[PDB]
């Protein structure tokens, strides 16, 4: 009943009047409650058609956050109503105008009155996080935004110049990071801009003292990946993700246990957060570097060299320290993420025999530190949560995948997972149980303590033996692992254990249990699984006769 | 720049951690 009649003023052919009404909605739209009132009363649909195409510079920029602070509190879907109405259009005409304010020399910039000044920035404030917002709504929406050379000028202008307020240079930092998160176009947008340079700039600050220098990591990054400027194909000058990691390590260097806040702290979210998950993506899409590299002294592997030497170690500190606080619970966390991504992505090399000897000698050592400074200590305190429990066997799954009994037995490791296992017990391939079966089975192989492979091979077949009740996926990792490691009449547990214990009768007797169970997947509703247990079931009839056949 | 890869390589995919 208040805001009745404040809208009436904003269509109000007085634009002294209209104006204000604009101002005051900015504010009121913000209270919830009247906001249902006043989106049901048409204010987008005013906003849009009236007030952002008003004379008066103070109505536009009221205009803008009216729908800035709707887009904010509203839900997402809101913003593809937003998209359907032409939002985009609206946000470009009126990007144009920033920029020609901008770089105008007539009236020109630095020249303008305080206020006037001010406001420019107001509205390229409400333009930034608009776009940001829409682009993370859908694909299309993403990819219309990216395609409005107007927008992307734009932001080439802002983070170019360094003239604008900080808060409208992260923010348009952020929206170009989320823009030019796996977007090909504007990534080659980027590197083929000669007006402003942006790339350079770019780089130039992502190497440098300057405190944003993670931020410029984070689009860099994103840029790399996606014209995939990696160490088999780099990128203008050698450019590909091995130049940003010493300046994302040095970002993990400054933090140190017992400061968590402060009175003024414009680094938290960005400086440290950032360049771990920066760093784990990093982890991640060097990947896509080994496929690529394959369809075409870690010298020609600059990536994964500094990945290797400058990253993991800061990460192996990061996880180490408490805790004290929730904050640093996260931190532990993002760097639990970073080095797990990175010791599975090694861990997709293969190492058998002498494949790979160069990066097998790097990693070795490293894998066996992630393993005695972080995997144990954490697994030394059994208490109390799944989440991270998960976290952890992810990663050691992922080193002893590499380590192969070679992994240290110190804690008697296998124990603890085996009882992670039972006790977590109360896509297929994603359980924790899957986990716990290839760790403890990938640090049974030879040559381990004879007495921790028998333990480890009685868990892996009790397994089969009470399979009555265990999930498919987990039967699958199970027999592979078994598999992996009692193949090799040489081997002293192939005689000192599968024979002593008789291990051949269990599984002749689940031969038949396994091809039922087989049968039970839907090859339909999923494949994967399926075609995988069939490997499995023929592996395991096959490996059933070689053994037969020796004593 | 070749480097052999491990068998079944894709299988290993889910277990990067997304951000």
């Amino acid at each position: 009943d208040k805001i009745l009649p404040v809208l009436k003023d904003l269509k109000s052919p007085d634009a002294k009047s209209r104006t204000t009404a604009a101002g005051a909605i900015a504010n009121i739209v913000q209270d919830a409650k009247c906001r249902k009132l006043l989106l049901r009363e048409q204010v987008v649909h005013i906003v849009l058609t009236e007030t952002l195409t008003d004379n008066n510079i103070d109505s536009r920029a009221a205009g803008w956050e009216i729908l800035k602070v709707l887009a904010q509190e509203e839900e997402a879907d809101f913003c593809v109503h937003l998209y359907r109405l032409d939002v985009l259009t609206a946000i470009e005409h009126a990007a144009k105008a920033v920029l020609e304010t901008l770089t105008t020399s007539e009236p020109p910039f630095s020249k303008l009155l305080k206020a006037q000044q001010r406001l420019v920035w107001d509205i390229t404030g409400s333009l930034l996080v608009l776009i940001g917002l829409l682009a993370l709504a859908r694909d299309e929406i993403h990819e219309a935004v990216a395609t409005k050379q107007t927008i992307l000028r734009l932001l080439f202008r802002l983070i170019s110049a360094d003239i604008a307020p900080q808060d409208i240079y992260e923010e348009a930092i952020s929206c170009l990071t989320t823009l030019s998160e796996d977007n090909l176009k504007v990534g080659q947008a980027i590197t083929d801009d000669q007006e402003t340079h942006v790339y350079d700039v770019l780089l130039k600050l992502a190497t440098g003292t300057d405190p944003r220098a993670v931020m410029a990591c984070g689009v860099l990054h994103n840029v790399f990946t996606s014209l995939q400027w990696m160490d088999h194909s780099p990128g203008k000058d050698g450019a590909c993700d091995a130049i940003l990691i010493p300046t994302l390590t040095r970002a993990l260097e400054h933090v140190v246990p017992g400061g968590a806040k402060f009175n003024g702290d414009a680094r938290y979210a960005n400086i440290t957060l950032l360049a771990l998950v920066t760093l784990a993506s990093i982890g991640t899409d060097f990947q896509e570097t080994l496929v690529k590299g394959n369809q075409g002294d870690l010298e020609d592997l600059p990536t994964l060299r500094e990945l290797i030497q400058t990253a993991v170690p800061q990460l192996i500190r990061l996880s180490n320290l408490p805790i004290d606080s929730d904050e640093s619970l996260t931190i532990q966390s993002h760097a639990l993420s970073a080095l797990n991504n990175i010791s599975w992505t090694i861990s997709c090399l293969e190492f058998a025999n002498g494949e790979n000897a160069n990066i097998h000698n790097a990693w070795y050592p490293t894998a066996k530190k992630i393993w005695r400074k972080t995997i144990l200590p954490i697994l030394e305190a059994d208490s109390a949560d799944l989440k991270l429990a998960t976290q952890v066997t992810s990663l050691a799954w992922a080193v002893a995948r590499v380590l192969h009994g070679e992994t240290p037995t110190d804690g008697n490791p296998h124990r603890k997972f085996i009882s992670l296992y039972h006790s977590s017990k109360q896509d297929p391939f994603q359980g924790l149980g899957v986990k716990c079966i290839g760790v403890v089975g990938s640090l049974a192989h030879d040559p381990a303590p004879i007495e921790v492979n028998r333990e480890v091979g009685v868990f892996l077949v009790t397994l089969l033996r009470q399979s009555n009740n265990v999930p498919p996926a987990e039967i699958v990792e199970a027999l592979n692992q078994l598999f992996d490691i009692y193949g090799d009449e040489e081997l002293a547990c192939d005689k000192e254990v599968f024979w002593k214990d008789g291990f051949l009768k269990h599984l002749e007797e689940f031969l038949p249990k396994m091809r039922t169970l087989t049968k039970g997947i839907d090859k339909r509703t999923q494949p994967e699984l399926r075609t995988r247990a069939d490997e499995a079931l023929l592996n395991l009839g096959r490996f059933v006769q070689y053994k037969k056949k020796h004593a | 720049a070749f480097h052999k890869l491990v068998k079944n390589s894709a299988y290993y995919s889910r277990f990067q951690t997304k951000f």
